[PDB]
């Protein structure tokens, strides 16, 4: 999985581990919405 | 702001036009008086 | 002569000009940095202290205001102030003109001298224009009135009650209001 | 039964007509305000009307509810 | 209550004087002054001056630029750079200036001439509406 | 309404992060302004 | 490495002139043609293509492109060419 | 490549692994890429054909709907 | 560019395809119409 | 039946919808040389733009997500204008996508709003020049807005592009419904149709700024 | 305008029946391809450019068919 | 090197002026968005 | 019994016209505002002319509510 | 007998239609007091716009009532 | 008989929609007023845009009407 | 019986939402005709945005038009 | 049932007059952009109309909610 | 069925709703015409905000049709 | 049986009133047009007003929203 370190995440790493941590926050949230949604059907 | 305006004049340049149009209009019997109390001699060096 | 007849109508217009800066009491700004400076004469002398208190004024401010740091800028209406000044302020020195004084001075006059000061490209921030305001016969008074730009008009928070104000009718009435302080100090200094 | 249902319903559609008061409150305030910074030395004289203009908007406002009330409590 | 100071640069109409109403054709539109009008400060563009003296009797001038200024203290400045009686002005040399006018602005390309141009179209159809 | 059939959400949501968040930004870092020389 | 100066040289937007070149030799000039209008016929006749409002959305959505593409390619081609020409001469003159 | 050559065994000599046609699928999209766009002097047929053929697919896939609308039963 | 005469196998093949192709609709639509009409008046 | 252009696409049994969610990227090259052809250059002009159109209001830590920001309205963008094309399966189209481009932004917005900055994000929910006597109303608006401000994000994407493509098709059947018919009557239907179309390219964009945009004020409001 | 009746007067004709013989020739080189197997000996190029040909005939024979039930999409009944 | 087969690494070896500023501003575009 | 029920719906549905009114006296207010802000000293005449619009928009208005009153008994 | 129950139901409804021509006034003459209190020499003219427009949206209005009244009564 | 009385509440519900008319007829000749009242050397064409735009705000007003029509007569 | 009766009623109800076009389309050259008296020389561009306002108008009408026939035909 | 029926019809019918509301807050902050281009040395004394608008105009869309809450739980 | 009678009526009713971004989409391009003619160097951060205005209001009115869809078809 | 169709009727005449918030949020964002173009240095200010203005007036019709969901789907 090499290129797949250094093209795919570390361009992404500054981003991913600090400017969209509350992002990912929100997809937690999302995802659970997204859960709930479904099952409730 | 108006087309002039976007023309680059100014208000004196629109001013200078509507009143020589104004004193163009005047009858025969005033306009030379008209034009002598209001026509410019000063020159730029 | 016949200066003083002419002198009144022209007084009550360039007084009536210059009523709303006093009424709106607007005090112009002592902190920028650009400077204009008019000095209205005439050309033929044998007229004693006319163009040599009006050059006194002039150089006089000229030294005061560049001991602040303000850049002023010269110009001369009247061949005689532009020649008595050349001497020694020839590089703060914008443009002249001529031929005033042989010819009463009339209101196309003024306006040419005004369209010149507007294409010319000087980014005055203030201005002062020195005439000789004439009250008797006998003696007159080198007296100097403000000319404000735009930027002081607008900011003034005294002309925050003048409905149906924006940038474009306060430049116009700026040019306009140059125009005529030019005018009224062309008929004051003729007499 | 069947009228009282319909009590409701009228009830309901009458009050609907206080929109007319909500928007001629707000264009009213709205006038006050442009009004008022145009020429802000007759503030208190233009305020007045201002409580007038509001004062009859809604008061058309109030007829729509009260002939609400006319079939939801008296009829 | 309102103080009309209507001059020009060589003669002067009013001054001082008070009368109750005064017409002015502002660049951005025409108005009527009242006493207490709210202050404001306009720059004219060509059209009639009717004045309105106490009597309730007009007065009427046609002014080509200058400026209004309505005060705090309901004094009003009014200053033409020409202002012409309609006793003065006549509607052929009117018309035919604006004939010259409109030709040479369908001739004219350029936008600052044409601007020009169409300044003194607009003066001189001005001058047509207000003689007749 | 189909957009409320539930079933066929994840197949809506997964590639979508797959685009927004790692292709189209990777495309974006490639998009680079040099500053201007003298 | 430069960059060629000129692409694929296709036909109508969709067709490239590698394939009319290439069914040139056998079938002539209106090969292509033919078969093309042959093959519309057998896609609307067997209902391949089956007609509906889709149909009409396409052809206007199809006209839009092309009127667009007709109208303001010459504008985006020599902009972009400016663009590229303006930096190659800033770069040139900062040299 | 094909277009030359005219045997069978070719069709599964080649490298059938993810990798393998993830390659191939690059290798064309930089010869499509190479051909079309990456010319100075551009067209716009390089991205018309990519349409074009983005409509094919989006049309592919939804015949079956279109199916539910013929206006013939044979 | 000049035109480039086909041959003719293809334009045996065209010309034979082609009245084929209509020997063959003109016989499936009368061969189908008579169908067609019978379910339409038994479908009512 | 009439909803069929809104379904889940699949060919042979498999979920296309993935391939035309991964497409719009495709149509992004980049390069690295300094001079390229008309294709990069006239994206790379449009880039730099919307970044300085839509970055330029914020601080230097509203900055950081420029491209956040920036990739999310090349995304919406092409995805709207990639569903105008014939028969084209919109994933703009759909409640799931738009809730999940929704929800995270707005999320982590609010979230980095109240991790730091919590005071003044809190004070946000009362205006500066309140007066006091009805301030607690005000607390119930706000918050409750606060509350629905993601979801009103996606609805007010998906019930637009849907209902556009929804009167294009249906405008469309029209035609087809008066080609056998008065003809003059449907070359008007169809220039009222080609308006339409026009009005859905621009629609296609203005969504995607207008998306953008909103969650560019709730990061600003939080930053 | 004319310049498709132009190019059409060479190859879009009936065939003339003095070249029925060298028709029947292809059909018999060909044939003899058959024979042997000689499309063994064929590579891709010409492969599709031959189904292509034969794709052409093909649509040939549905626009026969088309206009040989007096209708476009389908038959009408 | 002519600047049609110029690199933005050739670029900024060349002239280091037009270096994008890696440090003093980490993420895109690596530089003020008014001097973009 | 049906019909007693809709002249209920019908009286709501006739009554919520007053909104209109409403509004309309809202902008006449507005508008006074603003043209008395601007030249205060026409404050009679502007204000006759607001009264007009006043006195002729709640017309309306009033017109609804009659048909309310004319479904609601008259029938 | 539903057709009495919906002819009043109609009415109603048509009758909502006024609340056009009261906010249609209302503007009109709103409109009125502004362009008079900048321009008061033109009193005549622009009260006769608001005459002609007043006119044309309580002609609106009274299309609806007459609507209404044509389901009430003349079926 | 359900149907007729439907048709009777649809005609009204439809003739709801003028109201709009009646306000963009209000709005157009405000308008009017009031852009006259600062350059009333346009009145002439000014006017013309008035008509214009009286002529298009009621078109889709009478829309409704025949709409209405349309459900109470035809079908 | 009843389905097509509410079929009018809901077809009546959703043609109400064109008041709002023509609302939309008498503001739109109100506007046109106070941004005209401002700026005579402008008379061609003001013109073009007043044709998009009427146009994105009319749009948002067919919206409604949309659901109206929706509920009168393709139930 | 037809009470609880028609109940929910009220309350859905009844919670429209918040349209009133919308539009009056709407009218009010506009206004208030535009008094504050015009004088924005009065920030404060705006703003304070401002809110004083809105807490009025929202304050009738209230009333209407609550007659439906109203007719909906208590009666 | 009265369910689908209901839907029907209520699919209607809900796409009354779009009147409300009708006027604002009017509002919003009548708007743009005066600040055009106001300010012509404006004319792209004008044109900008009208978009953003339209955008907006436009929206409100999507969210009427989708209720209208979200009773029409998925209950 | 009849219970819920009336819960489809109420949410449709609940969520009708979102054309308040419609034309308010034109309104508004008009308004914020304007006085751009009257005082164009003041852009960021008027423009936060606007959203303001925007966040409110929506807020209002969303309120009409829920109520329809809580008639639709909670009781
Ligand atoms: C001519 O009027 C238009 N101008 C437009 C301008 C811009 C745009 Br983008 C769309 C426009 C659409 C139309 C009509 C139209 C004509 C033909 C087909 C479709 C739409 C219209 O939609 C009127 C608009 N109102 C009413 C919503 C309509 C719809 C349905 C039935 C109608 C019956 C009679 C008259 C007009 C009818």
């Amino acid at each position: 999985l090499q290129s797949i370190i250094k093209n795919i995440w570390i361009p992404m790493k500054p981003y991913y581990t600090k400017v969209y941590q509350e992002i990912w926050i929100g997809m937690g949230l999302m995802g659970f919405i997204v859960y709930k949604i479904r099952a409730a059907d | 702001v108006a087309y002039w305006r976007q023309a680059g004049l100014s208000y004196i340049r629109y001013s200078q036009i509507c009143a020589k149009a104004v004193r163009d209009a005047l009858k025969t019997e005033f306009k030379a008086n008209a034009e002598k109390t209001s026509g410019s001699n000063v020159k730029i060096v | 002569a016949r200066a003083e007849r002419e002198l009144k109508p022209a007084r009550i217009y360039g007084l009536g000009s210059l009523a709303l800066y006093e009424k709106a009491d607007i005090k112009g700004p002592e902190d920028k940095k650009k400077h204009l400076l008019i000095g209205v004469s005439s050309d033929r002398g044998l007229c004693g202290a006319i163009h040599s208190s009006i050059a006194k004024q002039m150089k006089s401010e000229v030294a005061t205001l560049t001991a602040a740091g303000k850049e002023v800028m010269l110009v001369g209406i009247g061949d005689k102030i532009r020649g008595i000044l050349y001497r020694t302020h020839s590089d703060q020195f914008l443009v002249a003109f001529k031929e005033v004084g042989r010819k009463p001075p009339t209101f196309g006059d003024a306006s040419v001298i005004a369209l010149e000061l507007l294409n010319s490209g000087y980014e005055f921030d203030e201005g002062s224009i020195i005439f000789n305001k004439f009250r008797s016969v006998i003696s007159y008074k080198t007296e100097e009135k403000p000319i404000f730009s735009l930027n002081t008009v607008a900011s003034a928070d005294s002309m925050s009650i003048y409905d149906d104000i924006d940038a474009d009718v306060l430049q116009n009435y700026q040019e306009y209001n140059l125009a005529n302080i030019i005018y009224y100090s062309l008929k004051e200094s003729t007499t | 039964d069947i009228d009282t249902a319909a009590k409701f319903i009228g009830a309901g559609a009458a009050t609907v007509g206080v929109a007319g008061s909500g928007a001629g409150i707000g264009t009213v305030f709205g006038s006050l305000i442009i009004g008022y910074a145009r020429n802000p030395s007759l503030k208190q004289q233009l305020f007045s009307y201002a409580i007038l203009g509001f004062a009859l908007s809604e008061a058309m406002g109030l007829f729509c509810l009260m002939v609400a009330f006319l079939i939801l409590f008296a009829m | 209550q309102m103080s009309f100071t209507f001059a020009s640069p060589t003669q002067v109409f009013f001054n001082g004087a008070n009368v109750r109403q005064v017409d002015v054709p502002t660049l951005t539109g025409a108005f009527g002054i009242l006493a207490a009008h709210v202050p404001t400060l306009q720059v004219l563009r060509p059209g009639l001056v009717v004045v309105h003296a106490e009597d309730g009797t007009t007065s009427k001038y046609f002014v080509s630029s200058g400026s209004i200024a309505v005060n705090a203290d309901s004094s009003v400045q009014l200053l033409a750079e020409e202002a012409v009686t309609l006793d003065m002005l006549d509607l052929g040399a009117a018309k035919a200036n604006l004939e010259k006018a409109q030709a040479e602005l369908v001739g004219t390309a350029d936008e600052a001439t044409r601007a020009e141009i169409q300044i003194r179209i607009e003066a001189n159809e001005a001058l047509v509406k207000a003689l007749e | 309404m189909p957009q409320l059939n539930t079933t066929v959400w994840p197949t809506m949501i997964t590639p979508m992060l797959l685009t927004l968040f790692l292709i189209t930004q990777l495309k974006m870092l490639n998009t680079n302004y040099h500053l201007p020389p003298s | 490495p430069p960059l060629p100066e000129y692409g694929g040289k296709v036909r109508y937007g969709l067709i490239p002139e590698e394939f009319f070149q290439f069914l040139y030799p056998k079938t002539g000039v209106t090969g292509p043609y033919v078969l093309g209008t042959g093959l519309i016929l057998y896609a609307l006749s067997k209902e391949i293509y089956v007609i509906s409002a889709e149909t009409f959305t396409a052809l206007s959505v199809l006209g839009v492109m092309v009127y667009g593409i007709k109208k303001y390619g010459p504008f985006v081609a020599d902009f972009a060419d400016k663009l590229n020409e303006q930096k190659l001469a800033q770069l040139e003159e900062a040299k | 490549e094909v277009k030359l050559g005219e045997l069978p065994s070719w069709i599964l000599m080649r490298d059938f692994s993810p990798s393998g046609i993830f390659g191939a699928f690059q290798r064309g999209y930089y010869r499509y890429y190479n051909k079309y766009i990456n010319v100075k002097k551009g067209s716009i047929s390089g991205i018309t054909m990519v349409l074009a053929c983005y409509v094919l697919f989006s049309y592919s896939f939804s015949y079956k709907h279109l199916k539910h609308e013929r206006l013939r039963k044979y | 560019v000049p035109p480039v005469q086909v041959s003719p196998l293809i334009k045996l093949g065209r010309y034979s395809a082609l009245f084929l192709g209509v020997a063959y609709g003109a016989t499936r639509y009368n061969y189908l119409k008579p169908r067609a009409e019978e379910e339409r008046r038994i479908a009512a | 039946n009439l909803f069929a252009s809104f379904i889940a696409p699949t060919i042979l049994g498999l979920p296309a919808a993935v391939l035309i969610i991964l497409f719009p990227p495709l149509l992004i090259p980049t390069s690295k040389y300094l001079i390229n052809n008309r294709l990069i250059t006239t994206q790379q002009w449009l880039i730099k733009l919307t970044s300085k159109q839509m970055m330029t209001m914020h601080n230097t830590k509203g900055r950081t997500w420029s491209l956040m920001l920036v990739s999310l309205i090349i995304f919406i963008a092409t995805t709207n204008l990639l569903g105008l094309l014939p028969h084209s399966f919109t994933p703009t189209t759909q409640l799931s996508m738009n809730l999940a481009m929704a929800i995270p932004l707005w999320a982590g917005t609010v979230i980095m709003g109240f991790r730091s900055k919590i005071k003044n994000a809190l004070a946000h929910f009362l205006p500066q020049g309140t007066p006091t006597p009805l301030i607690p109303m005000l607390v119930i608006i706000e918050t409750i807005s606060l509350l629905i401000q993601p979801m009103a994000l996606a609805v007010r994407l998906t019930a637009n592009i849907t209902a556009g493509h929804l009167l294009m098709h249906l405008i469309g059947s029209a035609t087809l419904a008066m080609s056998t018919i008065n003809l003059p009557s449907t070359l008007i239907i169809f220039t009222i149709l080609i308006l339409l179309t026009i009005l859905e390219i621009a629609v296609a964009l203005i969504q995607a700024y207008v998306f953008t945009l909103l969650v560019s004020l709730y990061l600003h409001d939080n930053t | 305008l004319a310049t498709f009746w132009y190019y059409a007067k060479v190859e879009l004709v009936p065939p003339t029946p003095a070249e029925i013989p060298r028709a029947i020739q292809s059909l018999k080189k060909i044939v003899n391809s058959a024979q042997t197997g000689s499309f063994k000996q064929l590579t891709v190029k010409e492969a599709v450019l031959n189904g292509l040909v034969a794709t052409e005939v093909l649509m040939w024979f549905y626009v026969g068919e088309i206009i040989g039930k007096r209708g476009i999409i389908g038959y009408d009944v | 090197i002519p600047f049609d087969q110029m690199t933005i690494e050739d670029l900024n070896e060349a002239f280091p002026e037009t270096k994008l500023d890696k440090k003093k501003y980490p993420y895109w575009p690596h530089q003020p968005i008014e001097n973009l």
